[PDB]
């Protein structure tokens, strides 16, 4: 790949866009799985 | 110029084949932006962890230890019905056993700060078999290849299980193709 | 080579319709120029070879038993415990049911894994060793044409091998290993 | 009381042409399967 | 127990429970039998009932309202509600943080920081990202060894 | 210049005949804006899953395995995506295709030659005149599977018959 494309793509705006799609997609499948989690069963 | 593994793909250029097992694959070249080092200690951990969880998977659907609670020929019904204080215990145990087999060096910035440390060699040779200049090639590309087979097998056989419901020794034995 | 540049060696070729490849270089025993898909550019030439000395002495002596079993030949007490039948596939499940194939295997196998392996490592290693070579000639007749001995060997446990797969199929097709 | 339990696996169970149904005979029937 | 009642064995919370089923049903009542919507309302119905009975197991306390109240004292009994939760975000918190500051200080000792901030050396940030797992002992060390806070006389500040 | 297939079109600037198969084709000059490498590597990859499904409706037609359903090639395509066969077909092709993408990268940085995966294994190909010889033939064949696998599957269509019933 491009190393220049390669610099694009760890440009500030396109890091924090991918980190916090995959945090949300994270988050996401925990509540998708783990749903209605008021607590921590104990 | 070209990869030993993949003939049309160009061979990675960190991978110099001093380690064992090189064949220079390395199609995605993670190795270009994460250390060499840093990959091979990874690898043989997987694949030491790998081969034991095959052995123990193997091993336990035929001989456990006495109980109820350790009476599981299922390896993912195991997991929930031995007792839960013991299995927190081996956690406990593994993070202690970390912590001093790496020296407290456990993080990406200080792991190989020793020169000294070499990858994937944490001072473990009990019995001193590894001694032998002569034979020691021979063991690291043992181990390697055994550490990769023991991964494959092992993440078949946690899907096998997953699918079928049933041990894998028990599954061969009374084989039920899938249906839905 | 026993006639060498005429059974075998360099510039001869059993079929003539594909060209003898420059790997096959004449040295080895049983090397008539037949290797269409070049194979020996990359195999290991002994390993290769050892294989198929192997090879063609299991069809050989799988040759004289299936025939032995069609025939109707039993040694003392086989009919009683095994059974009458001259199938050989019924032979074979019969005496994997008794236990005889089983006891088979394992000294097959350890003779293979004390044998055959370290031999096969210590010449592809570079002992020296002639492919296939394990000291047995009790009665010493290969003593005077050893050579000649060794490319009689090759043929015919290459014609066996042919001969037992032609055997087995025809036992398939019409019940007759003969398949008249 | 408290001893190592040895489960055998294997039961009454064989490779091939056995009472359970293995891997092979599922391979086997498969390949003399009729549609 | 507290100043309030066990959530499993709560009029008020049975009743909600019985409302959001019914209102369900008769949504469900409008759809055909096998049809996706029919099948959509059957399992949030399912999903209803899973959340409610799952609650009233959990040892939540529930108060007139019927809905399920939280003693965030320290209460041991309790603790899942706000310490374990507290605690587990503490750590990711705390993660975040000291890697942040590792690839700041990384950057800071570069050929150009702000390329580096602006553009991601994301090998090192990885890096740092891993190391974040020990960030307590790892913080706690630097704090000793000095590294962590700086002095009152290299900090810039305004004249009075 | 003049293309050599078409008199009356021009030669196309970028095709100047070096790849196998180069007859000036080109009308539209896709080769113009877009690399030729590329679009090499594009033509040899669908050639060879054409003549592959080629080869497969007609050994499929004569011939299916004991364990399936005999079928219509092209039926046993929807029949598949719901038994799982299909899931994992697309599976494999899309775990090699992984590959193929570094491939690509690496063409297009000039390290690999367009179609070329150094897949040889029966070694049929290591004398040069034999090799350009096959290349040509490799093209030529590529191009007409892939016009045929189109007139297979539309023909079956068409009269809902398999092409080798349909031929008597
Ligand atoms: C890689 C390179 C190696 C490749 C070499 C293999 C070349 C292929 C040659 C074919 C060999 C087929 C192997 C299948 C063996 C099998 O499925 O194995 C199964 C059998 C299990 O035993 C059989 O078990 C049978 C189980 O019976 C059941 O099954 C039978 C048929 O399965 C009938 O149905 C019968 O009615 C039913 O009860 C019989 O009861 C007998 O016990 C016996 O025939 O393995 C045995 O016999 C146990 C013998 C011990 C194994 C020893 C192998 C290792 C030797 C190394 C030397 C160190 C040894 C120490
Ligand atoms: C620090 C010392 C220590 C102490 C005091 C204990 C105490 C205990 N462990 Mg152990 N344990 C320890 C270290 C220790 N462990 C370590 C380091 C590990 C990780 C390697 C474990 C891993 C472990 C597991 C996985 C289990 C226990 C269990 C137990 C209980 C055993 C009860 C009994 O009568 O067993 C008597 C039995 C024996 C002496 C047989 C010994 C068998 C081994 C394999 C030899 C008990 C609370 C069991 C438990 O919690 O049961 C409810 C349990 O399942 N422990
Ligand atoms: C798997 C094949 C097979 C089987 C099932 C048997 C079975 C038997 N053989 Mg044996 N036998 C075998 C191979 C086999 N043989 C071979 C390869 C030979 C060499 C030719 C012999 C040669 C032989 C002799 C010479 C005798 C037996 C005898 C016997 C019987 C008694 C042996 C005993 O107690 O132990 C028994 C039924 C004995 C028998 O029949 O006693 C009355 C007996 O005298 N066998
Ligand atoms: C059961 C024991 C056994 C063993 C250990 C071997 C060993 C061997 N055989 Mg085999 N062989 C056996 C029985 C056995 N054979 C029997 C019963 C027959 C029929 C009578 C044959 C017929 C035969 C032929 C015709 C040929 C071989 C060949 C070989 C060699 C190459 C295979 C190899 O190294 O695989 C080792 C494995 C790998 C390299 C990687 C794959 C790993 C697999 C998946 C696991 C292997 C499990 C192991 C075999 C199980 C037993 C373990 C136990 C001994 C502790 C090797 C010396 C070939 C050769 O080149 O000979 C010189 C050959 O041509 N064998
Ligand atoms: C008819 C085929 C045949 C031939 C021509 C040979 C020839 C040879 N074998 Mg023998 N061999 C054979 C079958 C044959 N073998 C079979 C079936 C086996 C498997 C049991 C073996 C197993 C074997 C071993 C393990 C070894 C030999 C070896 C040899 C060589 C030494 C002399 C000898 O054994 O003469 C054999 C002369 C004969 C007349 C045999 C045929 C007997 C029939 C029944 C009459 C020679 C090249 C030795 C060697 O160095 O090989 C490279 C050696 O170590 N052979
Ligand atoms: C605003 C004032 C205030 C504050 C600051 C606290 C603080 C605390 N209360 Mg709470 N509490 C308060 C008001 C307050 N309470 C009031 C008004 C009530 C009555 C309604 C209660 C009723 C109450 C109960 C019933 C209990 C607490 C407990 C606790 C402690 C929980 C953590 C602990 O024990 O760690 C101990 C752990 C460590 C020191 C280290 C742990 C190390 C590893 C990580 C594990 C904590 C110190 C619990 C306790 O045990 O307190 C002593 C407890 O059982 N509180
Ligand atoms: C899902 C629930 C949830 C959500 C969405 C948030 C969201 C947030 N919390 Mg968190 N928080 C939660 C649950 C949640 N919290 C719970 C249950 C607790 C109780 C333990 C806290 C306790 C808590 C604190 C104490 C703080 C936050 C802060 C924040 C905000 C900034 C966090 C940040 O920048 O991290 C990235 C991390 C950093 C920038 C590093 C520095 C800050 C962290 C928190 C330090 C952690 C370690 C440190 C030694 C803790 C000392 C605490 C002590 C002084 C009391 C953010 C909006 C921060 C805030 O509001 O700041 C104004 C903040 O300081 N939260
Ligand atoms: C459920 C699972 C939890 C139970 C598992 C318990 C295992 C925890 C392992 C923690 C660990 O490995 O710390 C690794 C750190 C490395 O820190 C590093 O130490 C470095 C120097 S050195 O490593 O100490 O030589 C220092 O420079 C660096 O800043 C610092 O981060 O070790 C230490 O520095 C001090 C360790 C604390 C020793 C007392 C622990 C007693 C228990
Ligand atoms: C290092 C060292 C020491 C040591 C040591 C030790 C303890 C070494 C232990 C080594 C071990 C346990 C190695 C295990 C390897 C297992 C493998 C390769 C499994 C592969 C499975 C596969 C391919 C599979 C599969 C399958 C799947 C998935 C599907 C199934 O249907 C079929 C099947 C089952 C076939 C000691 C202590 C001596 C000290 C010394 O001084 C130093
Ligand atoms: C839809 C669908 C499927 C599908 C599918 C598939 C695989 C569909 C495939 C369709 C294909 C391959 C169509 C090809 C059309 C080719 C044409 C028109 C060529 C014209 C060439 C010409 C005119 C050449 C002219 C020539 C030129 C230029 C130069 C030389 C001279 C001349 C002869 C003039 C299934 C089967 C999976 C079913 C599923 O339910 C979903
Ligand atoms: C040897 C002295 C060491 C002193 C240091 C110990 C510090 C920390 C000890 C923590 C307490 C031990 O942990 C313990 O709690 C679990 C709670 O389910 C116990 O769980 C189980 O334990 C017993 C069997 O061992 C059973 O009779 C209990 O009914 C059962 O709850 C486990 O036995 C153990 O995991």
């Amino acid at each position: 790949m491009d190393s220049n494309f390669l610099k694009y793509l760890s440009t500030a705006p396109v890091l924090l866009t991918v980190w916090l799609s995959f945090t949300a997609g994270l988050v996401i499948e925990a509540n998708r799985f783990f749903p209605d989690m008021l607590y921590f069963p104990m | 110029e070209k990869s030993a593994s993949v003939p049309f793909l160009s061979k990675p250029e960190k991978l110099d084949g001093s380690m064992a097992g090189d064949v220079g694959f390395d199609p995605l070249g993670i190795s270009y932006f994460i250390d060499v080092k840093w990959l091979r200690e990874a690898e043989l951990k997987h694949g030491r962890i790998c081969m034991l969880a095959t052995a123990g998977i193997l091993v336990q659907e035929v001989i456990h230890l006495p109980g109820p609670a350790f009476s599981s020929k299922f390896a993912l019904d195991a997991w929930s019905t031995a007792p839960r204080g013991g299995m927190v215990q081996i956690l406990i145990a593994i993070g202690l056993i970390e912590m001093v087999s790496n020296r407290f060096a456990i993080t990406a910035t200080d792991m190989f700060a020793n020169p000294n440390r070499k990858p994937g060699d944490l001072g473990f040779d009990p019995l001193s078999l590894g001694a032998n200049p002569a034979t020691r090639a021979k063991y690291e590309l043992s181990e390697v290849i055994h550490g990769r087979a023991a991964m494959m097998g092992l993440s078949g056989m946690i899907h096998q299980m997953i699918v079928s419901k049933q041990p894998v020794i028990d599954q061969l034995l009374n084989f039920k193709p899938v249906d839905a | 080579l026993y006639k060498e540049g005429s059974l075998q060696g360099k510039g001869v070729n059993c079929i003539p319709i594909f060209k003898r490849p420059d790997s096959l270089k004449g040295d080895a025993v049983g090397d008539m120029g037949f290797d269409p898909f070049g194979f020996s550019s990359w195999v290991d030439m002994n390993y290769v070879r050892e294989a198929e000395i192997k090879h063609g002495r299991i069809a050989m002596l799988a040759f004289a038993g299936i025939v032995v079993e069609v025939l109707g030949i039993k040694a003392p007490g086989a009919g009683k415990i095994l059974g009458s039948s001259t199938d050989i596939f019924e032979i074979h499940n019969a005496a994997v049911e008794k236990g005889s194939m089983g006891q088979i295997l394992l000294w097959c196998g350890f003779f293979e894994m004390t044998a055959g392996l370290p031999a096969m490592q210590q010449m592809l290693e570079g002992s020296g060793r002639t492919p296939g070579d394990f000291g047995f000639d009790p009665l010493g007749l290969g003593k005077k044409d050893f050579a000649q001995m060794q490319i009689k060997e090759i043929q015919n446990g290459r014609l066996a091998m042919l001969a037992v797969s032609g055997m087995v199929h025809h036992a398939l097709i019409n019940g007759k290993v003969q398949g008249l | 009381d408290s001893m190592i339990v040895f489960e055998n696996p294997l039961g009454k169970c064989g490779a091939y042409a056995s009472s359970c149904h293995t891997f092979l005979d599922e391979m086997g029937d498969m390949l003399k399967a009729t549609p | 127990v507290a100043g309030l009642t066990p959530c499993k064995d709560s009029k008020d919370f049975q009743r909600r429970l019985d409302g959001s089923v019914k209102k369900l049903k008769t949504r469900l009542a409008k759809y055909e039998k096998g049809t996706p919507p029919a099948l959509a309302l059957e399992k949030q119905i399912e999903r209803t009932q899973a959340r409610f009975e799952r609650y009233g197991k959990a040892g939540l306390l529930c108060g007139t309202d019927g809905l399920p109240h939280l003693i965030t004292d320290g209460r041991w009994s309790h603790s899942g509600e706000f310490v374990i939760p507290g605690l587990f975000f503490l750590y990711i918190a705390g993660w975040i943080g000291w890697v942040g500051r590792s690839y700041v200080l990384f950057a800071r000792e570069s050929d150009k920081p702000t390329e580096k901030e602006i553009i991601l050396d994301v090998p090192a940030a990885l890096s740092f990202v891993s190391t974040g797992f020990i960030w307590p002992v790892s913080a706690f060390k630097e704090f000793t060894s000095g590294n962590l806070i700086a002095d009152e006389s290299e900090i810039t500040v305004s004249p009075r | 210049d003049f293309s050599a297939a078409v008199p009356f079109l021009k030669r196309p600037s970028n095709l100047d005949g070096t790849l196998a198969g180069d007859v000036g084709f080109d009308p539209l000059g896709f080769s113009d804006v877009f690399d030729l490498r590329v679009l090499r590597e594009a033509e040899l990859k669908h050639g060879r899953f054409a003549m592959l499904a080629v080869l497969g409706f007609l050994v499929q037609e004569v011939y299916t395995f004991p364990f399936f359903p005999k079928m219509a090639p092209v039926d046993a395509h929807d029949y598949f995506v719901t038994q799982g066969g299909g899931s994992q077909i697309i599976f494999w092709i899309s775990f090699v295709e992984i590959f193929g993408v570094v491939a690509l990268f690496e063409l297009i940085q000039g390290k690999r030659d367009a179609g070329d995966f150094a897949f040889d294994p029966l070694g049929l190909g290591k004398d040069e005149a034999t090799l350009a010889r096959y290349k040509v033939a490799e093209i030529k064949h590529a191009r007409l599977a892939m016009i045929a696998i189109g007139g297979f599957i539309h023909q079956f269509w068409v009269t809902k018959q398999t092409v080798l019933e349909q031929l008597g």
